[PDB]
């Protein structure tokens, strides 16, 4: 579990211009003792670590989209700076096996194996360390060397985790910053009908996307056939 | 813990599938009123489904906030000797939207796909620096509305803005990075613990062949990135040329 981890840090954006270090703590007062507190008084955002992930998820759920001296607050979890993308996993790697494996590089905040809608592993996973240099060590040694998890010499591919945001997307209020957003909205959503000036090129875009799909599915099919032949010649493990 | 109100967000639709909680490993001696009493703290509850013989069920709270608070307080909590398994239920009518135009927003994506049914939530995926990734999520109220949007956009070109590039609509491939894979069954692979292969051994030699095709796909996936890139700029040049053409 551990207290005041990086998974407990919350991002509080759109703060008032005259926000102070102690007033920012008065917001999260009823969530225990505040941990590391930093605020960017210029841009108007700040970070704060809570005692546990549970307290952080409760404070995020209660304080997000709430007013403060006029401005609406944007509360979310800060982007984990020590997160690594783990892929090329065998379908027999668990969360504990993934955590026990990468624990030798440093303290593990969390380690999960991404699964599909049924529960089967997708061959990819996520590992989050307590410090960024700990994740850098795991990223370097796994890429410079060969790190195995099972008996099969299937190496693990470690990359920096591209953390996307599918919770709070891109609100329209933030989209009004660019003037061309309103210029694009001059035409409402529609279906391109034949005979239109834009119909000829809409079908060419859809044809280009179909060409991209056919080429990428051909590449991903050749790797699967190559990955299956490696496990076939492995049966001939004798030198 | 304890805190009160109904915690509605400005203009939030209530009793959506986002506030739908799956409660597993329930004791076999539980009723509908008993599970409502367990969630009585978290406000008004809508639908309540129960499978008494199997030990699971569904309950839909008012808002997403009340469901997240009920999850963190009731997950892995003992009840009649058994630990509760509280988890957000998977959205049955969720759609993935790719190839979004440059200027998009959550409200634009919601207003656009609202022509196929009642949209519960629409989100434009953004990266670390707030830039859109080109992918989006559209969640409908029911399955027929999601299939209607899927069919109309598969055979027709659905345009969101002025730019004449249609978006690609696919069924949402629900990936779980929360519960993960805690444990599984016996398909021997774990005779040897995780380790670094010694350079020169058969494990090191054979694993380097695995890294070879991994980076081989990276070059092929980047080669098709260039093939689509040059055909894209050719099409965009042909559009700006036709933009100047007006009789
Ligand atoms: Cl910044
Ligand atoms: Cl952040
Ligand atoms: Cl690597
Ligand atoms: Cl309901
Ligand atoms: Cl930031």
């Amino acid at each position: 579990e551990k207290t005041y981890t990086q998974r407990c840090r919350l991002f509080v954006g759109n703060l008032p211009a005259d926000i102070t270090e102690d007033e920012f703590k008065r917001l999260f007062a009823k969530y225990g003792e505040p941990g590391e507190v930093f605020i960017n008084k210029g841009k108007g955002f700040g970070f704060i670590k809570l005692e546990s992930r549970a307290l952080a998820e409760i404070a995020k759920a209660e304080l997000d989209d709430t007013p403060m001296r006029g401005r609406q607050l944007r509360v979310r979890f800060a982007t984990h700076a020590a997160a690594l993308s783990v892929r090329n996993l065998s379908p027999y790697v668990s969360n504990e096996l993934l955590e026990e494996a990468f624990s030798q590089f440093g303290p593990i905040e969390r380690a999960v194996v991404i699964v599909d809608d049924r529960g089967r592993s997708t061959g990819k996973g996520i590992v989050e360390f307590a410090s960024k240099p700990a994740a850098r060590k795991a990223f370097e040694r796994c890429s410079e060397g060969v790190f195995l998890l099972t008996t099969t010499p299937r190496p693990v591919i470690v990359e920096p985790l591209e953390q996307l945001d599918d919770e709070d997307g891109l609100p329209e209020k933030l989209a009004q910053k660019n003037p061309m957003y309103q210029k694009e909205r001059e035409t409402p959503p529609r279906f391109a009908q034949h005979g239109t000036f834009e119909y000829e090129y809409s079908q060419r875009w859809k044809s280009l996307d179909e060409m991209e799909k056919q080429q990428r599915e051909q590449v991903e099919k050749n790797m699967k056939d190559a990955k299956d032949k490696l496990e076939s010649e492995m049966e001939d493990a004798y030198h | 813990t304890i805190d009160l109100k109904n915690f509605r967000k400005p203009g939030e639709k209530t009793f959506t599938q986002r506030s739908r909680l799956f409660v597993g490993n329930l004791p076999p001696d539980i009723t509908e009123e008993e599970m409502r009493k367990l969630f009585e703290k978290y406000g008004k509850a809508g639908e309540v489904f129960i499978h008494k013989d199997k030990g699971f069920g569904f309950i839909r709270l008012e808002t997403r906030t009340l469901a997240e608070i009920a999850k963190v307080e009731l997950d892995n909590m003992p009840l009649r000797g058994k630990q509760l398994r509280v988890r957000f239920a998977c959205h049955s009518a969720s759609l993935t939207v790719r190839n979004l135009p440059q200027y998009v927003s959550n409200e634009l994506l919601e207003e656009a796909f609202s022509v196929f049914g009642q949209v519960e939530r629409a989100v434009v995926i953004v990266d670390d620096r707030g830039r859109p990734s080109g992918k989006g999520i559209v969640e409908f109220s029911g399955k027929p509305a999601a299939r209607k949007a899927l069919d109309r956009c598969s055979e027709g070109s659905f345009l969101l803005t002025t730019f004449p590039r249609p978006v690609t609509v696919e069924p949402m491939d629900q990936l779980d990075d929360e519960e993960g894979l805690p444990e599984k069954l016996v398909i021997k692979e774990r005779e040897q613990p995780p380790r670094f292969a010694q350079p020169g051994s058969f494990e090191y030699e054979y694993a380097m062949r695995w890294k070879a095709l991994i980076e081989m796909e990276k070059q092929q996936q980047d080669q098709v990135d260039r093939n689509i890139k040059e055909a894209r700029e050719k099409l965009e040049m042909e559009m700006e040329a036709a933009r100047h053409e007006h009789q």
